[PDB]
């Protein structure tokens, strides 16, 4: 019983934590794409200049 | 409109998600949600007893 | 503006580094904790052996334990974060004079008063105490762990030797280091919430 | 005309900066909120432990919680937008005298 | 922990530093356009002369 | 964000689990939890007597 | 009104942004904000220890 | 014991050394991109000329 | 030696006086900016007057 | 967090920077004339010497 409760404190649910991981890594790639889009506007400011 | 990217929250979201992912792997590799004490001090002290 | 912003960025940097410090400290406390668990095992075995095995086996057990205590103080001494002692009495909770606490003020924000201090205290004598430890009990329960030949004398009767006493004070030492680790975990949480507030503010 | 126009532009500028202020405030309240959620968790656990675990585990729980409260007031104090306290009682809803709000 | 702090001293945020780079290169092109406009007035001084 | 992998604990977890597994096989092949004295000096000295 | 271009700050802004961009790439290629000691002597000395 | 110490002298940690490799190859591609950006300014110097 | 206690060493004291030095140079720059404005309005008045 | 020697490094930097402050206040000249030093102080003891 004690080791079971220990586990319920400590035991990772690798399923949950890998869904969460997959998610978060994808959020990294996501936000990186958002920068890749964000930085594309000032060039059109140059087009305003010329 | 250019000298400072407005997309600055996006950077801290990037740092957040990267750090998150790091901690995720820390748990996944260790097999412990309580691997470091910063996780849950309460469940830590419990698990100690 | 740029003043507050630059100092803010440096404040979050400062914060992550403070985190790293307390992670080092708590890792030292993780191994501290591991040893104390092992000591507890050896006390349990010691308690059976007090009327099963002999004074020489107990002598072996205390060779082990006393070596482990030497490793406790060894951790409290060797553990450093960029050279700085973390665990020794140098950052004690409460001296006789509060001025001499020398508390671990870290920079937290970008302006005056935006600081937090903490305390750390571990060593061999991490057994019971009211402000300090005490003599035969409450210090040497961790420094000596008395059962050399002394649980061949009695069961728990003496209340300073006695197995109930030894063991409960070991468990309390576990609680001392416990609560300390609990502190630093909370501290880490505080700095995480901090860096969030900082990052949003800086935006 | 030019009076109203220039002051209008400055009014919109003023407005965006007021927005930024309340965004800082509400971010501090986001972390405030996060902590209070964590406190709630600790109270739920505390409620089970009230007849499962001991006074010392509860003591640990309240070491955590009381530290977190210290962080609550820490947020209410440290949170500033260009130096200005935002969260403390200095901008209370209703004093005894409404003049002092 | 130590290597982490090292990194927090040394580690470039390539995202930040590339937003900054993209910016600054564009400021180069910007100011160059400003010269390309600046140098176009003296010819109209010639038009004053003739 | 790249010049140093944040996943460094993961490495020491890898070394830890590998060394662990090694010691496990050491016990499994020998049939002794006390195969080397580093295991348990107390139970060793006992088993000696 | 012609014998000296008034747009002279623009030149030093050009030199500034070019030098800036150079240093940026220096960091981007090295992976070090502290690549040269002129960057941050304080963080340098720290990183040395 | 001796062969173990030998290994601790000689044994590559392929994990560490592949993280390091992956890193360094990416630094190659990185700096190459930096050249690919660096060489794009003199053409705008031509735009200053014309 | 201390956190901010000494009030002449103390970190709060050091930092606030640094910030005030920033305010000294600030206000000075503010002066000269105003001065420039004054001379611009001046040269306008002058040019019109001279016309 | 860090030691007296790191602080010593920090103050090597800062004190050097202060030396640069007075260096600016001395070197800065507009057609030879000192601008920043105390020669054009706000208010001496005697207002005549301003």
């Amino acid at each position: 019983n004690l080791t079971a409760a220990e586990s319920r404190i400590r035991d990772v649910d690798m399923a949950k934590e890998m869904s969460e991981f997959t998610k978060n890594n994808i959020l990294s790639q996501a936000s990186q794409a958002m920068l890749a889009q964000a930085n594309q506007q000032p060039q059109n400011v140059l087009q305003l200049l010329r | 409109i250019n000298h400072n990217i407005a997309a600055l929250n996006t950077l801290n979201r990037l740092s957040s998600n990267n750090s998150a992912s790091q901690k995720n792997m820390e748990k996944l590799s260790s097999g412990l949600r309580i691997n470091r004490a910063g996780d849950d001090a309460a469940g830590l002290a419990i698990s100690e007893k | 503006m740029r003043g507050q912003i630059r100092g803010l960025e440096m404040a979050s940097k400062n914060s992550q580094d403070g985190i790293s410090l307390i992670q080092t400290a708590e890792g030292a406390l993780t191994e501290t904790h591991a040893i104390l668990q092992r000591v507890r095992e050896l006390v349990v075995q010691a308690g059976n052996t007090g009327t099963q095995d002999k004074a020489t086996d107990l002598q072996s057990i205390q060779d082990e334990i006393s070596a482990l205590t030497d490793e406790i103080d060894g951790i409290s001494n060797r553990t450093e974060f960029n050279g700085k002692k973390l665990l020794d009495g140098t950052y004690k909770v409460d001296t006789a004079t509060p001025a001499n606490q020398k508390n671990l003020v870290f920079q937290i924000g970008a302006n005056a008063t935006q600081q937090i201090s903490v305390n750390i205290e571990d060593m061999g004598a991490d057994a019971l105490g009211i402000k300090e430890a005490d003599g035969s009990i409450a210090a040497l329960h961790s420094v000596n762990d008395l059962d050399v030949t002394k649980f061949a004398d009695n069961a728990a009767d003496c209340a300073d030797i006695g197995f109930d006493a030894q063991l409960k004070v070991v468990d309390e030492a576990i609680n001392q280091v416990s609560s300390q680790r609990v502190k630093l975990g909370a501290v880490q949480n505080r700095l995480e919430h901090t860096i969030n507030n900082l990052s949003a503010s800086g935006e």
